[PDB]
RNA sequence: GGGG
DNA sequence: TATAATGGGTCTGATG
DNA sequence: CATCAGAGCCCCAAA
């Protein structure tokens, strides 16, 4: 239909592709597509070169080649394998005593490889490595906050590739050096390097209280190598100084590429803030004989210039984006390579000397597992490696693009402070403000804005178009935060007659901070306001009339959108709704231009250009990681004539291209007699009627058939002790039929497990020999249904040991997996949600008849209460229905980009269109004005809505233009005594639905040792009644129903056995005897040698384990 | 009726008083059959019947012996409760100071 | 009871108590520009001047109200205290104020707009400093008071 | 509001000793099948099932019920434990 | 200047070291100023707390 | 004297209270060597128990309350009036 | 050390930390009988009090023990009495419990004060010994073990079967919690109305004291068992009868929201 | 305070 | 609670810390609740 | 060294069949299947009699690791 | 890593 | 059971 | 001036 669409700012460059940030990074960590030779030294190859070559008979790496992936994607989700890549490794082993060279190609293991879309397939889980931020590797100056006048220089290199060393100035005026938490006069260090006082007052020479203040008589009075050997016994209590045990342990520390790393981002940080050249990324180095320096004189002469006051010398904001790096994919994982490749060559080095010095080739002198092991750990047991949310498109689209600085060498929760949250006034362009958790991780975890992108160094840029003199050119130019805060960079809207800064006072930043000035000043502008925020953020309509507070709600719960069957977008957007499917790769498009050939709901047929007949195959009807629907239907029929990049598809939450998280319902906000109250929100029954709300859900059962020392497992379908009737739907096998309806309680697969010494005991026996029957040798242990689950069964999987192509764990037989499908209609507990952080639980369904409708009959769909308005502040949701009331009549939807869209006057220009349809039809189909239309025209005179002395026409049009209508009771069809704001809004289905949530439990799982109940709706658990509970109970005097809570409704084993067999019998319940988690308490003191005694009044002992426990 | 509880230090004697055995090997469970090692950390022998009223090698299996200690295994037959009751003991070679009291 | 945009009544006074501000501002530049004045004497004297505007524009938010529009659904809900209080009213319609840096010191340039008129990226973003610091602080304190009321079980319980 | 409570706080010098009267006294119901019972008839509370009108399972209604009549009397050290115990079982056999 | 001071009344602003003023002006003083103080934070608040608490 | 609250709730007489709120194994040593008895007097120390704690329907002031009808109480007066 | 369902084991840290005591000392039985050096013997006993700190305090002193290819301190028996995690405040000043579980809330305008909408799936559960011996009492089943035989499968259960649970929980009331507990008002009774559907229905004036709103909160049911508890609930802890603060002694129970914007 | 360093 | 005189039973001293407490989350601005920890 | 302990002979096959998994692993660039392993073990050995060997040859894993005990039913104690 |  | 092999890889507050 | 012990609750799916 008609999209109309504001805005007036013209964005030059388009926003980059959404998932580079993942995709590139690990391309580049890899290079399997590039010819060894080509290679650059960074990432997997970058590791072999600091591995290799290996001093024993000397070990060398030539080349590393990427085999193919043994399995599909779709075979390894299938098949719970990981989706990975064969990596063999060229190696030559040269005799240094012979000259003997044996070489040979070693297998040294699978790397996971990514998938086209930046996520990963490990164990048939998709999983997504989250980014890291971190302090960049470099020199920081930071000031003393004990000593306001005196200054601390830190030299933080690369994360576990080198310690981190401070140079405090000491009370005494003589610079101390503090690494690994010892401390000592820097003085001894320097002699080391071979510096003699002459090039100390030569080189510094300016500072006698400092220049002067540090050279000591007592330490220069020694050969470099004499120093060499008193520092090392300054740390190391037990070493004995030998003159090749100390250039091992220093060199390793402070000069050795292997142990110590300053990035290649900390080169150039170090150099330009010093003014240097680095030859090595590295403090140090050994040669020609001696140690010669490269870092820790330029940082003393700095450190001490800046306890004067001479030029260039300032603290750093350790904050500043240009001081904090993203750590990638690539980067976090050729960092677990680098260390499983290490410990690799630590077993090279034992196996070098031990074995037969001549007889060793390349091939039994490797053993892959410390590498499969530790690329292995990276990808399962890692803080950065998330089970992948893929809710919908975009919950992974949001993921990809997350920033934690939380994890391994970052920080931890505890561990941080309000400095590291903040929002940084050089986020601007780089992290959006917005995106972010409520609660304990607020600030930590984030999101990259929209057009920001990771350098090679790994400082987040953002672009910026370059103004000269007045005329702004389309040159592009992407920042580090260090380049920005050189230029007046001017906003986005500024006026611009063409190419020009058309206004005589333009808006800019220096330095982050607000500045009014002319545009002969200006040197770059914004490239957009969508570049400052993140993805979801953008896709906020009217976002520049919301709390951020709560604009940061309805970011995260687009996260959460269910998948909807008939999903549509929004009838206002923001012009992101489209890059956002496409870049989430869930639709799919075509290649080149041509023509449809065959069209299905399984598979499409494109005649292309080029001859040749491609096949498109469509994901139908696959569960994700959280159990939605993703399904992707097609969008073209036969023989349509197709361009290059036209939509072939919707992928799930797409409509015709354009992100569908929800539906466009017909909203009044207006109190509603109580199921309103405090978020609540009611809705039409008539949503469940067109299946508006309606999301497909799958959930996976598996079952293992294994091998006991007591017998087989067995998938039979012969259970006993049972009635056809609960095997009605199990195929021969013992398997439920593909089609069949399975309810709570109902068995899903048959399965037979014997039992044991449990032999029926005589008492089963003379019941068994009583009822003729015998007992059987096997029991029952079929998978059931669990409470509250249930649907229609749409696939099974049957994999056994023995058929072809499957192998399963030791032990295990057979394996069987039921999917089960639900159509969730909405339902009375789901909850609801808007792009501006108006979210709330349906709490009533009234049918259509009690619905407020419009006069011409036309029911409303929910009900908002306006108190949840005010206090919130997000009045984005206001001018949303407004102009989504004009587009309901109109029938268009808008595009209305963000801080840049839509003003008032122009919505008002199309209500007053609008309102022709709405009541222009009335009054020529025979119809004029409503007596009780007039009656609330009356109350609206009352409240300055509408002109006295005005027609009805008139008047209701003044109405219409604030958005406000006539509406009536559906109850009564008196008139609601005021006009109601009513239009379209988009809403979602969140995720949280009740059918989830509901649990209860009578009794049921006891944990091992404290005897009480298990935990978790899955475990069909207890609830916690914790300290805070208990002491809710106290304060209430509650002493017998606190009682019952510590001991018959918990591990009270006596007790809580008691109180049952009196509840089915009609007794009350037993007075309760001892918890048996205190039992546990009194024996864990038994265990730590302290005798616990439980007394009378008489001070004589009773025996709370009734004799069991003394001989 | 229990109305105070009091706590102190067990002398060397009462540890042994509490113990039922001295756990004499690192044995767990044995690997073929997944029963408990003899004298080991899990041994019927000192802690108890693993299953209600039956010894180790089935010689006695019901509650008509309670309280009879097998000749051919040494397990005695009562409720299997017991196992989380019934302390057992090491004997050390040299005293060890108590770290609590240290520290 | 509805809400409407044209429910933020945008009092008329806003416009001239700008206008006296931008001037009075413009006073206070001159003493900086001329020398009679000191930095922190501009600083504090432009704060001042600020925060006497923004209490000057939500009387006049409520004057207007209750004058003219006495049963306008935001003065309804927090006059009879059914939700919202002055400031978040006056941020609706008046203006947004002066936001906090990150730092914990007042920027001199206030967010001139309210939610009604819609904010400018840069004004959006000055206050992002502000929201951000207030989460994060509601989080590290909820885990004080949870210790305090604790200690304070623990130490009446009997 | 459970039926007349403010007049059974007046009855008790701490609203705890009110609820020990209540359930001890419920209970002295449940055990006895109901055949104690201070009230009349008329006055039995009543659960309408889907057959009819039928008498009030729950014995704390009843014993609040029973305490507002007037026709029940409590007490520290009124009589001995097992000597009551004895006495009712007689009145109202099991 | 020649003023009347009690026995724990302050002379700088700022807070009270309740050690100091326990051994100045005694148990009853100190529960007086706690009791005073904390309840200042509350009202600051709008947090309407008895005292007995 | 006067202390904080954590260092006064340490202080108590129970261990049984103490131990369960900080500094778990220093109140436990100095409990043990000084065989302290826990006289069960607050309420933490009858929760561990898990025992009737001593207030509200547990106070001992009207724990022991009983309940008779006047049809009852004056049925067991006869049979206690002769002998 | 016990069998879960995969076949495989699982066991408590603490026989790995006796295993490493038991070793020690045992090779010192044998150091002692061979007659070991001085500087042996020595090491052996140094070892040994080693792996009693483990036993009793894991990383009190010196590194911690772990087991291998993992940089997990194993779990000593300090480590299982103390902390959030320990076993005083884990276990006995608070445990979970039986006849409790939880769902999302839902506002029920039309709910007396004294009032709550349970889900009748819910109820079910919570009172299912109650219900078992209604069902053998009036008929709907022959005896109490058949009777949880019918429960078990959803298409088995009957429509009497729910006339029945009307009948057990007459007048008889629940607890309804929502987290955090930071005062008594965190646990209300409440007459249970047996409502179609998921959601538990909270009324309006409750949920100033519970902080309550309908964003997605969950609150907890517990079934008081005992005649006390019934007792104690219905007396004490009925909403209807807690309508002053605690604290300041101000209605806490009023007219908030819509309820003043009518009025 | 290192048992390995001790022996060694 | 009842607005008359108190049970003998009440659990005084737990009431009392639910109490002071409960208001605990919202106390912003040592200003604040650094303050009432501090006292 | 395990928490179940092995003979000694046992572990020597145990071992044996780890370094020659290995082997062939190394030798044909995917995880050799249990027919492979009983090929190269020799005479004796079938799939069936590798797969129990690696039955047994699994070590316990720890309640208190990230807690998985707290997932455990207690199935003796009725 | 989400919810409140 | 016998070449020889000999030294490792935050943030505050209370208490001694 | 060093060492140790504290640092909110409940719930979910994962492993
Ligand atoms: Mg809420
Ligand atoms: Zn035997």
């Amino acid at each position: 239909m008609e999209i109309k669409r504001f805005g007036r700012i013209r964005e030059v460059i388009p926003l980059p592709p959404l998932t580079e940030i993942q995709v590139e990074s690990y391309r580049r960590a890899l290079q399997a597509d590039v010819p060894p030779e080509k290679r650059e030294n960074v990432g997997i190859q970058a590791a072999f070169r600091e591995t290799f070559p290996i001093e024993e008979l000397v070990l060398d790496f030539l080349e590393y080649r990427l085999g193919e992936p043994p399995f599909p994607q779709d075979e390894c989700r299938e098949k719970d394998l990981t989706y990975q890549a064969p990596l063999y490794a060229r190696l030559q082993l040269i005799h240094k005593d012979t000259g003997l060279i044996k070489e040979d190609e070693v297998f040294l293991g699978h790397i996971p490889l990514m998938t086209e879309d930046g996520s990963f397939i490990i164990n048939g889980a998709d999983r997504v490595i989250v980014s890291q931020i971190h302090r960049s590797p470099g020199v920081y100056f930071t000031p003393d906050p004990a000593r306001p006048g005196r200054y601390i220089a830190s030299i933080i290199p690369l994360p576990k590739r080198g310690p981190w060393i401070d140079l405090e100035v000491e009370p005494n005026g003589v610079v101390s050096m503090k690494v690994n938490k010892r401390k000592f006069p820097l003085v001894l260090l320097l002699r080391v390097l071979g510096y003699d006082q002459e090039t100390l007052a030569r080189e510094l020479g300016a500072y006698g209280e400092l220049v002067q203040g540090l050279m000591d008589e007592s330490v220069f009075a020694m050969r470099p190598e004499e120093a060499l050997i008193r520092l090392f016994t300054l740390l190391r209590p037990g070493d004995p100084p030998k003159r090749d045990k100390a250039v091992a342990y220093v060199y390793g520390l402070i000069a050795d590429p292997r142990r110590y790393d300053l990035g290649e981002a900390g080169r150039y940080k170090a150099e330009e803030k010093l003014g240097i050249r680095l030859s090595g990324r590295t403090l140090a180095r050994f040669e020609d004989g001696e140690f010669k320096d490269e870092v820790f004189l330029p940082t003393l002469r700095y450190l001490f210039a800046l306890t004067a006051g001479v030029p260039g010398h300032e603290v750093d904001d350790i904050d500043h984006l240009g001081n904090r790096r993203i750590r990638t994919v690539g980067e976090l994982m050729t960092d677990q390579f680098r260390v499983g490749l290490a410990r690799l060559a630590r077993g090279v080095r034992e196996r070098m000397l031990m074995g037969s010095e001549d007889s060793l080739t390349p091939a039994k002198l490797v053993n892959s597992r410390p590498l499969e092991a530790a690329i292995r750990e990276f990808f399962s047991r890692s803080q950065l490696s998330q089970f992948k949310d893929e809710t919908n498109p975009l919950s992974s689209l949001r993921h990809k693009r997350r920033i934690s600085a939380l994890g391994p060498g970052g920080l931890t929760r505890e561990r941080a402070g309000f400095d590291v949250r903040d929002v940084h006034r050089t986020h601007y362009g780089r992290i959006c403000p917005v995106e972010t958790p409520e609660g304990a991780n607020i600030g930590l975890i984030t999101s990259l804005a929209a057009y920001a992108r990771v350098d090679e160094l790994g400082f987040i840029r953002t672009p910026y178009r370059r103004v000269v003199g007045g005329v702004v050119t389309d040159e592009v130019v992407y920042m580090t935060a260090t380049e920005e805060d050189r230029y007046t960079i001017a906003q986005a809207n500024t006026p611009l007659e063409g190419n020009r800064i058309a206004a005589e006072r333009v808006v800019a930043r220096r330095k982050g901070e607000p500045v009014i000035v002319s545009p002969e000043e200006v040197e770059f502008m914004d490239v957009s306001p969508k570049q400052v925020f993140s993805v979801n953020t953008n896709l906020i309509p009217f976002l520049e009339h919301d709390d951020a507070n709560r604009a940061l709600m309805g970011s995260n719960m687009q996260t959460q959108a269910v998948p909807l069957i008939r999903a549509q977008a929004p009838v206002v957007m923001t012009g992101l709704e489209e890059r956002v499917v496409r870049d989430s790769l869930a639709a799919l498009y075509a290649e080149e231009d041509g023509e449809v050939a065959k069209v299905d709901g399984n598979r499409i047929v494109v005649r292309y250009e080029d001859g040749r007949l491609v096949e498109y195959p469509l994901r139908r009807f696959y569960r994700s990681n959280q159990g939605t629907a993703l399904d992707q239907r097609p969008r073209v029929v036969v023989g349509q004539r197709v361009r290059k990049g036209d939509l072939l598809a919707d992928g799930p939450a797409s409509e015709n291209g354009f992100l569908a998280l929800g539906q466009n319902v017909l909203v009044a906000i207006m109190p509603f007699d109580g199921y309103n109250f405090e978020d609540a929100i009611v809705i039409s029954e008539e949503l469940l009627k067109r299946d508006f709300y309606t999301s497909i859900h799958i959930e996976r059962y598996e079952i293992e058939a294994r091998d006991t020392k007591l017998g087989p497992e067995r998938i039979t379908r012969d259970i006993p002790h049972l009635s056809e009737a609960a095997l009605r739907d199990l195929d021969e096998e013992g398997v439920v039929r593909i089609g069949a309806e399975v309810k709570p309680g109902d068995i899903l697969v048959g399965r037979t497990s014997f039992k044991g010494e449990s032999e029926p005991t005589p008492e089963e026996r003379l019941l068994r020999s009583i009822f003729g029957e015998k007992a059987r040798d096997v029991k029952d242990t079929s998978l059931r249904v669990p409470p509250g689950e249930g649907g229609i069964v749409v696939r099974t999987v049957r994999l056994r040991r023995g058929d072809p192509g499957v192998e399963l764990k030791p032990g295990v037989r057979e394996v069987v997996r039921v999917y089960v499908a639900q159509k969730r209609k909405l339902q009375v507990g789901d909850k609801l949600a808007n792009r501006h952080g108006n979210k709330g639980v349906v709490a009533k369904i009234l049918p259509v008849e009690d619905m407020p409708h419009l006069p011409d009959g036309t029911p409303v769909d929910v009900i908002l209460n306006p108190l949840g308005v005010p206090s919130r502040m997000n009045l984005g949701q206001i001018l949303e229905t407004h102009l989504g009331l004009a587009g309901y009549f109109l029938g268009q939807r808008y595009i209305s980009p963000i801080f840049d869209g839509a003003k008032e006057p122009e919505i008002k220009e199309l209500l007053a269109q609008a309102f022709e349809v709405y009541f222009g039809k009335r009054k020529g189909e025979g119809f004029g004005v409503d007596k009780r239309e007039v009656e609330v025209l009356r109350r609206a005179e009352k409240l300055g809505l509408v002109t006295p002395g005005k027609t009805p026409e008139e008047q209701l049009k003044e109405l219409f233009l604030q958005g406000k209508v006539v509406l009536y009771d559906g109850r009564t069809g008196e008139p609601i005594e005021g006009p109601i704001v009513v239009g379209q809004m988009f809403i979602m289905k969140l995720y949280h639905m009740v059918e989830d949530k509901m649990h209860a439990r009578s009794t049921g799982p006891y944990s091992l040792i404290t005897q009480q109940p298990l935990g978790g709706k899955a475990q069909f658990g207890g609830q916690r009644f914790g300290e805070m509970e208990v002491w809710a109970l106290e304060a209430y005097g509650a002493a017998h129903t606190l009682q019952e809570m510590l001991t018959l409704k918990s591990d009270d084993i006596e007790g809580r056995n008691a109180a049952y067999e009196a509840i089915i019998k009609g007794e009350d319940v037993p007075e309760p005897s001892v918890p048996e988690s205190f039992r546990v308490l009194v024996k864990e003191l038994q265990a730590l040698a302290l005798d616990v005694q439980t007394l009378d009044e008489k001070d004589n002992p009773v025996d709370i384990f009734e004799g069991l426990a003394s001989k | 009726e229990v109305r105070k509880v009091r706590i102190a230090l067990a002398s060397p004697e009462k540890i042994r008083s509490w113990s039922y055995g001295e756990v004499e090997k690192p044995e767990t469970i044995n690997y073929r059959t997944l029963k408990p090692e003899r004298d080991g950390l899990f041994d019927e022998r000192i802690f108890g019947p693993i299953k209600d009223y039956e010894c180790a090698c089935g010689k006695y299996k019901r509650q008509r012996f309670e309280g009879k200690v097998c000749e051919r295994c040494g397990v005695e037959v009562t409720k299997s409760i017991v196992r989380r009751y019934r302390m057992g003991h090491i004997e050390l070679a040299t005293p060890a100071a108590h770290i609590w009291f240290v520290k | 009871i509805t809400i409407g945009i044209d429910d933020a009544v945008i009092p008329e006074e806003k416009k001239q108590y700008l206008e006296e501000a931008d001037r009075k501002l413009l006073q206070i530049e001159q003493a900086y520009e001329m020398g009679f004045l000191t930095d922190r004497e501009r600083y504090d004297q432009i704060l001042q001047l600020w925060t006497e505007t923004t209490e000057k524009v939500t009387q006049a938010v409520f004057k207007n109200f209750e004058e003219n529009y006495p049963f306008n659904p935001l003065y309804v809900m927090a006059q009879s205290g059914a939700r919202g209080n002055p400031q978040q009213i006056r941020q609706l319609c008046g203006l947004r104020g002066l936001m906090q840096k990150p730092s914990g010191e007042t920027f001199e340039v206030p967010v001139r707009s309210s939610f009604r008129e819609g904010l400018t990226v840069l004004e959006y973003f000055i206050s992002s400093h502000g929201a951000r610091k207030g989460g994060a602080d509601t989080a590290l304190r909820t885990a004080d008071s949870g210790y305090l009321t604790r200690k304070l079980v623990d130490v009446t319980h009997e | 509001a459970e039926p007349g409570i403010d007049k059974l706080f007046g009855m008790v010098d701490s609203k705890y000793r009110l609820t020990v009267v209540v359930a001890k006294r419920a209970q002295q119901l449940l055990r006895h099948g109901f055949k104690n019972t201070v009230l009349e008839p008329e006055e039995r509370p009543k659960m309408q099932t889907l057959e009819g009108l039928f008498d009030d399972p729950n014995a704390v209604t009843w014993a609040m019920k029973e305490l507002l009549t007037g026709r029940l009397v409590f007490g520290e050290n009124l009589v001995p434990e097992d000597r009551l115990q004895k006495e009712m079982e007689r009145l109202y056999p099991v | 200047d020649g003023d009347y001071v009690e026995a724990g009344q302050p002379l700088t602003r700022g807070a009270i070291d309740p050690h100091q003023l326990l051994e100045a002006k005694g148990p009853e003083a100190v529960e007086r100023y706690l009791v005073e103080e904390i309840q200042k934070v509350y009202r600051a608040q709008g947090v309407k707390l008895h005292d007995k608490h | 004297l006067l202390m904080g609250v954590t260092k006064s709730a340490l202080s108590t007489k129970s261990w049984l209270s103490a131990a369960s709120f900080q500094n778990t194994t220093h109140v436990l040593t100095e409990a043990a060597i000084a065989g302290k008895k826990d006289e069960l007097i607050g309420l933490k120390e009858n929760v561990i128990l898990g025992r009737l704690i001593p207030a509200g329907t547990g106070s001992d002031f009207v724990r022991f309350t009983q309940v008779v009808d006047q049809k009852t109480l004056k049925a067991i007066e006869e049979a206690r009036k002769e002998a | 050390m016990v069998q879960v369902d995969g076949g495989r084991f699982a066991t408590s840290d603490l026989n790995d930390l006796y295993r490493r005591l038991i070793n020690r000392n045992n090779r010192l039985k044998k150091l002692l009988a061979q007659g070991a050096p001085e500087i042996i013997i020595r090491n052996e006993k140094r070892m040994l009090q080693e792996a009693v700190d483990a036993l009793l305090d894991n990383g009190r002193r010196g590194a911690p023990v772990t087991n291998p290819g993992s940089d997990r301190p194993l779990r000593s028996l300090t480590d299982i009495l103390s902390g959030k995690q320990g076993r005083f405040r884990q276990n006995l000043l608070g445990k979970r419990v039986d006849y409790s579980g939880r769902s999302v809330i839902v506002v029920g305008p039309q709910l007396k004060l004294h009032q709550c909408g349970l889900p009748k799936r819910m109820a079910l559960e919570l009172f299912k010994p109650f219900l078992l011996k209604k069902m053998e009492e009036k008929g709907i089943a022959p005896n109490v073990k058949a009777a949880r035989r019918m429960l078990e499968r959803q298409r088995d259960i009957k429509d009497e079967v729910w006339d029945a649970l009307e009948e057990v929980i007459h007048g008889k009331v629940v607890l309804l919690n929502r987290a955090p507990t930071l005062h008594r008002l965190g646990i209300q009774a409440f007459q249970p109305v047996l409502v179609e559907g998921q959601s538990i229905q909270l009324h309006p004036l409750v949920c100033e004291a519970f902080n309550a709103d309908f964003d997605g909160d969950q609150m907890a049911v517990h079934v008081p068992l005992s005649s006390f508890a019934q007792a104690e609930a219905r007396i004490q802890m009925l909403s209807a009868h807690n309508l002053l603060s605690p604290a300041s002694g101000e209605p806490l129970a009023k007219p908030s929201r819509d309820i003043i914007l009518g009025l | 305070s290192d048992p390995v360093r001790q022996y060694l | 609670s009842m607005a008359r005189p108190v049970s003998i039973g009440e659990a005084v001293g737990i009431v009392a810390a639910q109490s002071i407490g409960e208001p605990g989350t919202q106390l912003t601005m040592t200003q604040g609740l650094p303050r009432v920890i501090e006292l | 060294a395990r928490t179940i302990r092995i003979p000694v002979h046992m572990v020597e096959t145990i071992n044996k069949l780890s370094r020659t998994a290995r082997q062939l692993q190394q030798e044909l660039g995917r995880e050799p299947t249990y027919e492979e392993i009983a090929e190269a073990m020799g005479p004796g050995w079938d799939a069936k009699r590798v797969e129990e060997t690696l039955k047994i040859a699994q070590e316990p894993v720890s309640l208190e690791t990230p807690f998985y005990g707290d997932f455990i039913p207690d199935e003796h104690l009725p």
